[PDB]
């Protein structure tokens, strides 16, 4: 054990777990999931007295881990067991493909108006308990290269056309679960090469949500240190979940 | 405004 020294003491014996997940999505214009995965890692900040034997239980088998490396200190068998380094370390990393919660449903609607205008409506639906708030929601609607200007209306958030980037960027500070927001935009088209079909790229999203999209949920983290005279009941334990978009594209 | 909750 060259990852933890031997004489370690704390009045307040406390640990913190961060479940950090990136959820990736490619949805067809109809609503098929073409492809979707989650990449996750658990980080553990530990301030525990001695050299303790901890047992990390999640809800495996309940969700389905495709595969997952671990950290040195993990003894493989069959639940997860270790003597943690002190302070902060990555306990595990993992991937998931099955039974993924997709926190956001993006519903695009596009209408051509002769050769002068594109009419676009986009609806976002949040798909999770009303009690929880997504934050840092960024919707990105791409615009053709022949774009003279853009009008947008939206009741929630602020949106501005970014011509440098050829996209409308709609930002919402926070949104509750089980809700709907929409944006309307009118895109004014310069005339163009006549035989140029717009390769309509995907509408894409950014968000942070306070839960694991994988479905992963921490059930216990048990601390046993048999020398010293603090039991498990004495340890103060915290989780937080931070699920963030990776690639989260919906085809229009 | 939150960050960090007890399990269950």
């Amino acid at each position: 054990i060259g990852w933890r020294r031997e004489g370690i003491k704390y009045r307040r014996n406390e640990l913190f777990l961060d479940v950090l997940e990136s959820v990736n999505l490619l949805m067809s214009p109809q609503g098929q999931v073409l492809s979707a995965h989650v990449s996750g890692r658990v980080v553990m900040k530990s301030y525990l007295s001695g050299m303790p034997e901890c047992k990390f239980g999640m809800n495996d088998k309940s969700i389905a881990i495709d595969d997952c490396t671990f950290h040195q200190c993990v003894r493989l068998s069959r639940s997860i067991s270790f003597i943690p380094p002190d302070g902060e370390f990555e306990l595990m990393r993992y991937r998931t493909t099955k039974d993924i919660i997709l926190p956001f449903r993006v519903i695009p609607l596009v209408r051509e108006v002769g050769r002068t205008k594109l009419e676009v409506k986009v609806v976002i639906k949040s798909n999770f308990k009303p009690s929880l708030l997504a934050q840092k929601i960024e919707v990105r609607i791409p615009t053709p290269l022949n774009t003279s200007g853009v009008q947008v209306i939206c009741m929630k958030g602020k949106a501005k056309y970014k011509a440098s980037e050829n996209a409308i960027v709609w930002k919402i500070k926070r949104m509750a679960g089980m809700k709907e927001s929409q944006i309307s935009a009118e895109i004014e088209l310069l005339p163009t090469n006549d035989k140029k079909k717009w390769a309509r790229p995907p509408i894409s999203m950014n968000f942070e949500v306070p839960f694991a999209p994988s479905g992963l949920k921490v059930r216990y983290l048990k601390v046993f240190e048999p020398k010293l005279n603090y039991s498990d009941h004495d340890v103060i334990k915290w989780v937080r979940y931070i699920g963030r978009s990776g690639i989260y594209e919906t085809r229009c | 405004p939150y960050s960090y909750r007890h399990f269950a």
